[PDB]
């Protein structure tokens, strides 16, 4: 019924020091009303990116959010050990309800 | 800034629970409070929100007419009166705050609601 | 194909015995042709309804008092820029060297050139205060 977020890929193996590129696709144009979260197993999520591009206070500059319209990408340069987690993208275009992506799990080789 | 969820546990389907979230370290009154659930293994699904005004109560389609969000800005507490609990409701519930940014910046630790199918 | 001829506020219907149909409630089509109406943006949470949603236009969003719309189609609510910085396209940025803003909701305007009026720079300026002049 409502706006469908589709992250690509579902899972991603990468080694430290690399730059990663997670996709998030909105079922319709939603301007730049996108958020990015990181969730480490057992812990609650943490806000990385709000408004598709600006960083939350505390987040390092290697995490960068981009995209407007339908296609959006979270890019993590110089992969660091603490950056291995499931990442979620949320839309706030609609507040009732806000919808999240299925999540992309970032792993090691 | 802190958010402490309580009131979760194991219930039989049809039953009810009252979740509570205890806020501190910020202005609770001027915060758009929400509940987001995450069933084990799964991802994050919005449940309900209530405006700073406390007059606007919004609900997800699947919990309409069963759950009820409420807040007591005197005791800085958010509540979720979950009635008629179904098997699909089994999840960790988090209270989540939107202050000035459109992203949810501060989440709680969660409380586990379990239903015995 | 005929759907090109569907006007704004309608979508091309697959249903026969009609080329187009009017956009359902809470959905708009600002151009003609679309096979689908897009869902109206909600102005809730930290946003406020500036313009309403019509079948031909999206709802335009507004920010609280003491805040301003930041980002394409107001995808943010930034707080009104503090003394010593000006609101730019990329949000709230500090004044350049040689300029100042001594108020909230202000704009960086260059420091007084004391010499220009035969005066000398008693006190230098900051990002928040102007140069105080003295006699030469």
């Amino acid at each position: 019924s409502d706006i469908q977020m589709t992250q690509s890929p579902s899972s991603l193996s990468a080694s430290v020091g690399d730059r990663v590129t997670i996709t998030c696709r909105a079922s319709q144009s939603i301007g730049s009303t996108l958020n990015w979260y990181q969730q480490k197993p057992g812990k609650a999520p943490k806000l990385l990116i709000y408004g598709a591009s600006s960083l939350q206070s505390g987040v390092p500059s290697r995490f960068s959010g981009s995209g407007s319209g339908t296609d959006f990408t979270l890019t993590i340069s110089s992969l660091q050990p603490e950056d291995f987690a499931t990442y979620y993208c949320q839309q706030y275009y609609t507040w009732v309800p806000f919808t999240f992506g299925q999540g992309t799990k970032l792993e090691i080789k | 800034v802190q958010l402490l969820e309580s009131g979760g546990g194991l219930v039989q389907p049809g039953g009810s629970l009252r979740l509570s979230c205890a806020a501190s370290g910020f202005n609770f009154g001027y915060s758009y409070m929400s509940w987001v659930r995450q069933a084990p293994g799964k991802g994050l699904e919005w449940v309900s929100s209530i405006g700073s005004t406390s007059s606007h109560t919004y609900y997800a389609d699947s919990v309409k007419g069963r759950f009820t969000i409420s807040r007591d800005n005197s005791k800085n507490t958010l509540y979720l009166q979950m009635n008629s609990l179904r098997a699909e409701d089994t999840a960790v519930y988090y209270c989540a705050r939107v202050y000035s940014s459109p992203g949810i910046d501060y989440w709680g630790q969660g409380t586990l609601v379990t239903v015995s199918s | 194909d005929p759907c090109s001829n569907c006007p704004a506020g309608t979508f091309c219907d697959n249903n026969r015995n009609q080329i187009c149909s009017p956009c359902p409630p809470n959905s708009f089509s600002s151009a003609g042709g679309q096979r689908t109406c897009d869902i109206c943006r909600q102005c809730k949470g930290v946003f406020r309804t500036r313009k309403e949603c019509s079948s031909t236009s999206n709802a335009e969003c507004d920010c609280t008092p003491g805040f301003h719309c930041l980002g394409a189609g107001c995808s943010m609510c930034e707080q009104d820029c503090k003394q010593g910085q000006e609101l730019t396209k990329k949000g709230c940025k500090d004044c350049s060297f040689g300029t100042f803003n001594d108020q909230k909701r202000g704009i960086c305007r260059p420091w007084t050139d004391c010499s220009l009026d035969g005066k000398s720079v008693l006190v230098q300026g900051t990002k928040e205060r102007d140069v105080v002049c003295g006699p030469g």
